[PDB]
């Protein structure tokens, strides 16, 4: 290669041909990305379409069951199975695909190949960006959905008592995930969840910010009212006024970008840092290290019977959605709880 | 033909014509 | 010019010499934002418990009153007021007006009122700057999902006490409340706005990258690539056609966006339409009209009820609901 | 072999190789054309 | 390659694909109809949710053996 | 047609290009006016093929037969269906009234001429000849004046309208003696919008409202008048921006404000839209539910006077800020509502104790359970109800449908004013398009702000 | 309902109200139709 | 291949997509997940 | 005595962005 390039080998075929620029961009990677992607979008698919969760969660989570988009979801596996990795030949299922279905292994199916899907594509992304000899900020960007991904599907149930307790892949499965965080772990209060949700919403900040000052500053560059015709893809003179936005920016907001490549790395920066606090405080729950209580403040309220904050009335809300939600949603436990015992208001 | 885009496009096409007719035709069952 | 002294101070209320800019719309926005910010800060740090739910049962907010940063917040207006106007010259007397949580209806008030003014005054200095003005359009969605928590929603529930109260915990509260009395994660609105934010996030990240990567080499090793551009460049300093080529070939070929022009303006559109779509979301909400409910949507041959996601979600509204407001209710039904 | 569980496990291999050894293949057939 | 727009204007394209589309949607259809869905891929019918004696969701709690388990708690 | 290359505008701002061609941008209007009575008629025609008279109307989801309903045509006491063929009639008219106006927006937009500044010079505006759109607006006022004059007319001399305040359960009266007094008539513009007050959604009477549009006719033709006589004076010149987008900006704004009022209006008015026919309103379902359980508390033995509830306020009296008895619990944030059933029990100092225990009609407890079991809450798939329910009752309430609907199209309308209006100005001033980017005004500034 | 002279015209009343969104959509049709020149 | 013109292909794939969508919207309404 | 620490962070705070915007580094042009 450095001194000289010797002979040609079968790898120099494969790489001449993987790497050629068609349509879909197979590369080395593809090897790996299309095969694992296209599965796992497929079997979300057949789940939410013909897969049950009668036998995992007690739950019809199918369309030929009667869910809708909003309700099918490729449930999580029965609490019982641990966290068995569920091989269609494993001691589990023993091969019988109708049960495997059954026994929720398309779950984990999904996961796997949704991983290593993530991981494909992010070499795909090295990949391309290596091919056209560009920095591959955008792979290092994408590490934070991986991570997101990681620490939500993978470690938080490894860290629980099995898959049952991981994400099912649907819209109102999400949302139910959503609800049990809050009423048991209190993500709420996690400073971490704190940074992430700072990290997103500066982050859409941003863009939208970016947009409207760029297609506010623009220089007129041509006669038509219609102003996206003025611009030539290979133009060298930038298409909006610099020195106007951050004029605008300074006079209204008191600080502004005069930096157009830190302006950029900015926009890329915050939503990353975002995702991975978010990520580690995830990691945190995972272990059960949940930021639930200020022990002061209970411990004045259990003093002081008239001491009540906004906090104290979240902790009454999780504990009503726990005790609400348990026997339904856990049903392993097998919590036959009287009405009696079921935390409750005053005339609701 | 059957080039790589045509194996792309009709990984995603046969498939989801087969669902299309399912979930049509679940459309009409009655409990 | 013109020696007349309305003639000067008009001159310098539109000056785009100050340092920052005051406007016709500024000499309203500094008073109410100076205003709401005065208030805010001394019931936040010193304020006494507010009865906000109108039972007689007030609830502390302040630093002084044993509240971190996290747990302090200005609490609502009392249930007991209602949507009535409270100024401070209306309560007998300023101890009586800290009770029944005036702070709060006169930071939002005044608040909203500098927000207005604050987006007027946006396109106010692009009109001074020979800018294209629409800046403040999509400023507008911010406000709207402001004006949306803190008025709209009270104005639909008949209360004040409804908005969100102006602090953190707070914040939580009202987010868990407004799921058990709407269930606003099946509401289609605030679908959009989570899409909205995701793709902000998404698209943000992705963009910065691109030009990043594109950012032509201007500045060797030994120091921080941003000495490459200058203030007054006046070029671009990435390759356009580089970034268009390796996002072509990322996903698929003919991915448009060769327009530098046509990627703002998607930027642009993105989240501030979906946070318009997740404001008025909230908004209808406010009116009671809430989520999907596909409570009990599966049955059986013989009709038992077939329970699915959707009904844990409900197990999980119930929760909250039995608990949110433990003593305000006397009547089954909420309807409020 | 001695475990049922054994036996599932190697076929796996030798099924995982099988796929693996048909992916190699067949970019082998397509890059000689 | 062929723009798509050739392809998708092209007559003979469409008189390939006019017997094969609908040959797809019919057979996916015939797939649901004919009981085949429920077949393979479990999924109980509305009339077998409920057992004889199991009135009430199935439970797993196994992790070994859970193939005899679902093979009894499933519609026999 | 038109295309890009010879106007500027592309094809989703084609209409952009109707700025200045006053004959088609007229057969535009036109037929979007014929697209509005076209959903009128067929609209009406739904509901009533849809309606079955036994039911109440807002517990089949129909807005337009209230609308019609409100003004007489085949109401009789309490709001109960006599002919629903009034119902149908004016289906039927909208709906040829709109294939006409359909047909002229086609023939206006095709075939009319582009441009009317020649050959009609009565029809030739220019965007800045202020003489002729003022003409124009005095036109219009006009037209507006003399509608509301029909609906005076209507509820005077034309069998009334629906007062549901009327004795007993609200019936079709002939309002006689409007209140067409000043002080009355404008207190309500300056009114508060707070709560107690609410400003004009607060009105109350038929007679109120009846001498109200009086005013708002006389008012709009005078001003028609004066418009059309008049030019705007020289302070006016300078004030606003003078072209087409302008004046667009200018009334979105107007209707923006005028669509938040309406949402208002249904949400909280129950005299100008009847809870016989939209249902109840929210704060009327909460003093329903509060009423009807003390009622059901107060037969079942009891004395709810000295009832003391969990908190020790009153379960089911208590006293407003002011000093009024009113109903406990949560609806005391509703305790300014007033309804033709609470209103008999209502005394100098607020509900009255005695009147409480032995004045209560059996129809104003029919009514009240029947506002209580039908609260404005539902869903999106129309599941009657708070967010936790059984999915089993299909109903929402008409008024939340108009005031959500009428809130989000006030809000768009608003971004219009926002959108239409900046780029009127920039257009004015010449930015339009961009910065100059050789003469940028930034760079003619001292440097640091 | 319907008057009984009118109820066998239920169904086209029942489908008359979709047109005006079928309007927008035919001016896409229509913009397409010409290439959205 | 200027036969069949591309706005005619549009026009019907975009017809036959929102009847689809129609089916699958009165399918809530009826049978399976129509709650009763 | 945590009133007192919560009070002084957030006027540090505040004064960090007072001085950010009204004692910037002027942007300099090229
Ligand atoms: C800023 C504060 C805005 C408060 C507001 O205005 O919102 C409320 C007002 C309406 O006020 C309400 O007006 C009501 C009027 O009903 C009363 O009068 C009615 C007459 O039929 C009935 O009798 C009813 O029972 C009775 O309660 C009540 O007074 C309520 O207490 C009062 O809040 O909206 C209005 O005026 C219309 C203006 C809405 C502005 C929306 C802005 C969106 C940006
Ligand atoms: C990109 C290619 C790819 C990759 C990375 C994976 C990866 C994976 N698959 Mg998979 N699969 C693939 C292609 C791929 N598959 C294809 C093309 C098919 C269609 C036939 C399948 C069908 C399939 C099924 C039915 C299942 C999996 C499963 C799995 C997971 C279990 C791994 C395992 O034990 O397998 C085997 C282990 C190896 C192959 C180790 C490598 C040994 C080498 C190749 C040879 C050495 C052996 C030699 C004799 C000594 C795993 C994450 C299981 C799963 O989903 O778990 C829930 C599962 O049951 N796959
Ligand atoms: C109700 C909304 C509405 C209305 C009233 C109009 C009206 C108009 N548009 Mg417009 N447009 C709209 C929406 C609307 N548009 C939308 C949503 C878009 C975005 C896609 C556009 C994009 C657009 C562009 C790009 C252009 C226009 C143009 C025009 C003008 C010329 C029309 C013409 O001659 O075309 C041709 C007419 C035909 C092809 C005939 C077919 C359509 C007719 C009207 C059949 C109607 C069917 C109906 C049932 C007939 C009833 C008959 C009656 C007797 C019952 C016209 C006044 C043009 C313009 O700028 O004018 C110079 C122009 O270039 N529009
Ligand atoms: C806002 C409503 C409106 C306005 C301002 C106009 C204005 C005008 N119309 Mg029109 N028209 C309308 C609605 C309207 N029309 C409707 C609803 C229909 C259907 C009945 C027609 C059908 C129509 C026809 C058939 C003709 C006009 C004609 C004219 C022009 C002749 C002036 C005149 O004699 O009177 C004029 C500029 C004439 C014209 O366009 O001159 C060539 C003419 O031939 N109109
Ligand atoms: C919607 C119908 C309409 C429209 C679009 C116009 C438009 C116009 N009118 Mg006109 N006018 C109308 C109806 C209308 N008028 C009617 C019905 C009358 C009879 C009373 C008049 C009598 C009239 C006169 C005498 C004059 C105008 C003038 C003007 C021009 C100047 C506008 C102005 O002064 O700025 C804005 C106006 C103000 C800033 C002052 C506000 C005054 C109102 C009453 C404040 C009330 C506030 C109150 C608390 C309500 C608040 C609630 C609100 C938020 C909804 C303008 C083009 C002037 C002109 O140019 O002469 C031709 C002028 O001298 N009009
Ligand atoms: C698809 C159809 C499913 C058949 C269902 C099925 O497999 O049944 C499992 C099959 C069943 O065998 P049995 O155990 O039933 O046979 C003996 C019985 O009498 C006792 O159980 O076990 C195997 O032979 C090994 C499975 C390998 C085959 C599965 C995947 C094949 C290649 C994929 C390898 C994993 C992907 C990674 C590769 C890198
Ligand atoms: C309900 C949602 C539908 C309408 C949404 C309103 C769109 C408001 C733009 C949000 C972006 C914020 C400013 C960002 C901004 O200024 O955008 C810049 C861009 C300006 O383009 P031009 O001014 O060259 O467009 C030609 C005409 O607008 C002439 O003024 O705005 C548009 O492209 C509008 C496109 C029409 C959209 C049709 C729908
Ligand atoms: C009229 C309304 C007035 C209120 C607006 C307040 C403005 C806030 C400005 C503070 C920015 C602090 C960073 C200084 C550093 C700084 O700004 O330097 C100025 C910098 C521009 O610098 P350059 O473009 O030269 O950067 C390139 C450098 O790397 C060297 O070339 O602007 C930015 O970095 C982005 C703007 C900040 C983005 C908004 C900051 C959000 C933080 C909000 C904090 C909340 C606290 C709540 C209280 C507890
Ligand atoms: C699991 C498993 C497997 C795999 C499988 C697969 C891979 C499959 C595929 C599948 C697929 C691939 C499917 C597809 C689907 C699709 C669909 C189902 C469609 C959808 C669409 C829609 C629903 C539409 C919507 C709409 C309308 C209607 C209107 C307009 C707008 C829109 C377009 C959005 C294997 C072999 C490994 C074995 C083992 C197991
Ligand atoms: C300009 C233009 C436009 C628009 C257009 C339009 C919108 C027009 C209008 C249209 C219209 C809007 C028309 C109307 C129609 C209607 C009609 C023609 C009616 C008829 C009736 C009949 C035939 C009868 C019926 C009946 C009776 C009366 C009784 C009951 C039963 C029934 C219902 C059967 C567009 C967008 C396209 C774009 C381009 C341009
Ligand atoms: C009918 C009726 C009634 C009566 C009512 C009334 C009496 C009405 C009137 C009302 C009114 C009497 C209204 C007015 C309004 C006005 C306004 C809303 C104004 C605004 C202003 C503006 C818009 C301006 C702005 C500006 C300035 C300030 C500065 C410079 C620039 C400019 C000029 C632009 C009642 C209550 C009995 C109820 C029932 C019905
Ligand atoms: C009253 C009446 C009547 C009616 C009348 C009328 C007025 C009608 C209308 C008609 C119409 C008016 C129709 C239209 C339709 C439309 C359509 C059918 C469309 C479709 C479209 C689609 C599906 C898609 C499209 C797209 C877009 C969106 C974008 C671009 C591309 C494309 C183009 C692809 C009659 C005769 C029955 C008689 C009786 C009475
Ligand atoms: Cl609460
Ligand atoms: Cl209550
Ligand atoms: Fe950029
Ligand atoms: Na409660």
């Amino acid at each position: 290669i450095g001194t000289y390039q010797e002979k040609r080998t079968w790898f120099d075929d494969a790489d001449d041909w993987l790497r050629q620029d068609r349509f879909v961009f197979v590369g080395w990677s593809g090897l790996l990305l299309l095969p694992c992607a296209y599965f796992a979008v497929g079997g979300w698919l057949t789940g939410c379409t013909f897969v049950t969760s009668w036998y995992t969660h007690g739950l019809a989570s199918s369309y030929i069951e009667g869910c809708n988009f909003l309700t099918a979801a490729v449930s999580t596996p029965a609490n019982s199975l641990g966290h068995s990795l569920l091989f269609v030949w494993g001691p589990e299922a023993q091969g019988d695909l109708t049960r495997w279905f059954q026994l929720g292994g398309l779950w984990a199916f999904v996961a796997l190949h949704g991983a290593f899907g993530l991981i494909g594509f992010m070499l795909r992304q090295f990949e391309i960006a290596r091919s056209v000899n560009l920095r591959p900020y955008n792979a290092i960007a994408f590490s934070a959905p991986i991570a997101v991904f990681v620490s939500v599907f993978l470690i938080y149930p490894l860290g629980q008592s099995g898959w049952f307790f991981a994400p099912s892949f649907g819209v109102a499965s999400i949302f139910r995930f959503i609800l049990f965080f809050q009423g048991f772990h209190n993500w709420t209060l996690n400073p971490f969840h704190m940074m992430g949700v700072a990290g997103v919403l500066g982050a859409a900040l941003l863009c939208a910010i970016h947009g409207a000052t760029v297609e506010n500053t623009l220089f007129e560059d041509g006669d038509g009212a219609n102003t996206f015709r003025a611009f030539n893809p290979t133009q060298a003179e930038e298409t909006y006024s610099m020195v106007t936005a951050n004029r605008f920016w300074s006079q209204i907001f008191g600080v502004a970008f005069s930096n157009k490549r830190w302006l950029h790395f900015f926009m890329l920066f915050v939503p990353v840092t975002g995702l991975w606090m978010s990520a580690l405080g995830v990691v945190g729950l995972a272990l059960n290290l949940r930021a639930y209580d200020f022990v002061s403040q209970e411990i004045r309220a259990a003093e002081d019977p008239e001491f009540e904050t906004f906090y104290t009335k979240n902790i009454l809300l999780n504990e009503g959605i726990r005790a609400w939600m348990a026997a339904q949603d856990q049903p392993h436990e097998k919590l036959t709880l009287p009405e009696e015992v079921l935390p409750r208001g005053n005339a609701l | 033909i059957f080039t790589v885009r045509w194996l792309a496009i009709h990984a995603i096409a046969v498939p989801t014509i087969f669902f299309l007719g399912a979930i049509t035709a679940m459309q009409f069952i009655q409990r | 010019e013109n020696t007349s002294l309305w003639a000067r101070f008009c001159e310098w209320i539109t000056s785009t010499e100050n340092r920052l800019y005051i406007g016709w719309f500024g000499v309203i926005m500094i008073p109410t934002l100076l205003t709401a910010i005065s208030v805010y800060i001394i019931a936040f740090i010193a304020a006494p418990p507010v009865d906000i739910d109108g039972i007689r049962e007030p609830v502390s907010g302040s630093l002084l009153y044993g509240n971190n940063i996290i747990t302090g917040a200005v609490v609502p207006t009392s249930n007991a007021i209602g949507l009535h106007f409270y100024p401070i010259w209306e309560a007998a007397s300023l101890d009586e007006w800290l009770y029944n949580g005036g702070p709060y209806q006169l930071v939002v008030c005044h608040f909203f009122l500098g927000v207005c003014c604050y987006m007027g005054r946006e396109w106010e200095l692009s009109y001074r700057l020979g800018m294209r003005p629409w800046i403040a359009v999509a400023y507008s969605a911010p406000v709207a999902a402001a004006t949306a928590v803190f008025i709209i929603y009270p104005i639909g529930q008949g209360s004040f006490s409804d908005g969100m109260p102006l602090g953190i915990s707070g914040t939580f509260n009202f987010m868990i409340v407004f799921q058990a009395e709407h269930n606003i994660l099946m509401h289609p609105f605030h679908m959009f706005g989570v899409a909205g934010v995701f793709g902000g996030s998404l698209f943000s990240a992705m963009h910065g990258s691109l030009v990043t990567s594109s950012l032509i080499r201007e500045t060797t090793e030994n120091e921080s690539a941003n000495a490459g551009y200058k203030f007054g460049q006046e070029e671009e300093t990435y390759n356009i056609v580089a970034a268009h080529g390796y996002f072509g070939r990322l996903i698929f070929q003919y991915a448009s966006f060769n327009n530098s022009r046509s990627l703002h303006f998607f930027l642009a559109v993105w989240p501030v339409v979906c946070i318009w779509l997740t404001a008025l979301g909230i908004s209808t909400m406010a009116f009671n009209l809430n989520g999907f409910n596909f409570n009990q949507s599966v049955v059986d041959s013989n009709g038992r009820v077939l329970n699915t996601w959707a009904d844990i979600i409900n197990r999980a509204n119930l929760g909250m609901e039995v608990m949110h407001e433990r003593n305000a209710h006397n009547f089954p039904l909420d309807l409020a | 072999s001695v475990t049922p569980s054994l036996k599932n496990f190697l076929l796996s291999l030798v099924a995982g190789a099988v796929v693996l050894a048909a992916i190699a293949g067949a970019v082998t057939a397509v890059s000689n054309f | 390659e062929r723009p798509f727009s050739d392809i998708l204007t092209s007559i003979r394209y469409w008189v390939i694909h006019s017997i094969t589309v609908p040959s797809l949607f019919i057979a996916g259809w015939l797939f649901v109809s004919t009981g085949l869905a429920y077949d393979v891929f479990g999924s109980p019918r509305p009339n077998e949710y409920f057992t004889e004696d199991r009135q009430d969701a199935p439970l797993i709690t196994d992790r070994f053996n859970a193939l005899e388990q679902v093979k009894k708690l499933s519609a026999q | 047609g038109r295309d890009q290359e010879t106007t500027g505008f592309a094809w989703w701002a084609g209409n952009a290009r109707l700025i200045n061609l006053s004959g088609k941008l007229l057969g535009a209007h036109v037929a979007h006016a014929g697209l509005i009575v076209f959903w009128a008629g067929a609209m009406n025609l739904f509901e009533v093929s849809h309606f079955v008279p036994e039911k109440p109307m807002y517990e089949q989801g129909l807005i337009l037969l209230p609308h019609i309903a409100t003004l007489g045509y085949g109401v009789g006491p309490g709001g109960e269906v006599l002919d629903t063929f009034p119902y149908f009639v004016s289906g039927v008219l909208h709906l040829i009234s709109s294939a006409v106006l359909g047909f002229g927006g086609v023939y206006h937009s095709l075939i009319g001429p582009e441009t009317l500044e020649e050959s009609y010079p009565f029809f030739g505006y220019v965007w800045k000849d202020k003489n002729k759109m003022t003409n124009i607006l005095g036109y219009h006022l006009i037209i507006l004046g003399c509608g509301a004059w029909l609906l005076v007319l209507k509820a005077l001399y034309f069998g009334g309208v629906y007062d549901t305040w009327a004795p007993g359960g609200g019936d079709v009266r002939i309002i006689s003696n409007p209140t067409t007094n000043a002080a009355i008539i404008f207190g309500y513009i300056v009114k508060s919008p707070f709560g107690g007050d609410g400003w004009i959604v607060s009105v109350d009477n038929l007679e109120d409202i009846i001498g109200g549009h009086i005013w708002i006719g006389t008012l709009c033709i005078l001003g028609g008048i004066w418009h059309i006589y008049t030019t705007p004076w020289p302070w006016a010149r300078r004030a606003f921006v003078w072209s087409g987008e302008a004046y667009l900006s200018y009334s979105l704004a107007a209707v923006s404000l005028m669509g938040f009022t309406a949402c208002c209006f249904a949400w909280f008015n129950n005299t100008a839209y009847p809870s016989e026919f939209y249902g109840p309103t929210g704060p009327e379902a909460s003093q329903a539910q509060a009423f009807t359980f003390l009622v059901r508390d107060q037969r079942l033995g009891a004395n709810v006077a000295s009832a003391q509830g969990p908190t020790g306020l009153g379960k089911y009296l208590m006293r407003s800020p002011t000093g009024e008895i009113i109903f406990g619990g949560e609806t005391m944030r509703f305790w300014d509502f007033r309804g033709p059933w609470v209103e008999p029990l209502r005394g100098p100092s607020g509900l009255d104790l005695v009147k409480l225990k032995n004045d209560i009609q059996p129809w104003q407890e029919r009514r009240a359970a029947e506002y209580m079991t039908h609260a404005p809450l539902g869903s999106l798939n129309s599941v009657g109800g708070v967010a936790t329910e059984i999915n089993a009752v299909n109903f929402v309430s008409p008024r939340s449908w108009l005031a959500t609907s009428h809130f989000c199209l006030g809000f768009f309308f608003f971004v219009g004013h926002l959108w239409h209006a900046g780029r009127a100005r920039a257009a004015a001033a010449g930015f339009e398009k961009g910065i100059d980017r050789v003469d940028e005004p930034v760079l003619s500034m001292r440097p640091l702000d | 309902k319907l008057p009984e002279a009118y109820a066998p015209f239920s169904p086209i009343v029942d489908v008359l109200p979709i047109i005006p969104v079928l309007f927008i959509l035919l001016a896409f049709v229509w913009q397409a139709s010409v290439s959205f020149r | 291949t200027g036969r069949i013109p591309l706005w005619l292909v549009g026009t019907v794939v975009g017809l036959l997509a929102i009847g689809l969508l129609a089916i699958f919207f009165y399918g809530s309404y009826v049978g399976l997940g129509s709650s009763l | 005595m945590e009133a007192l620490v919560y009070t002084f962070l957030l006027i540090g705070t505040l004064g960090i962005i007072f001085f950010s915007i009204f004692f910037r580094e002027p942007p300099r042009i090229a």
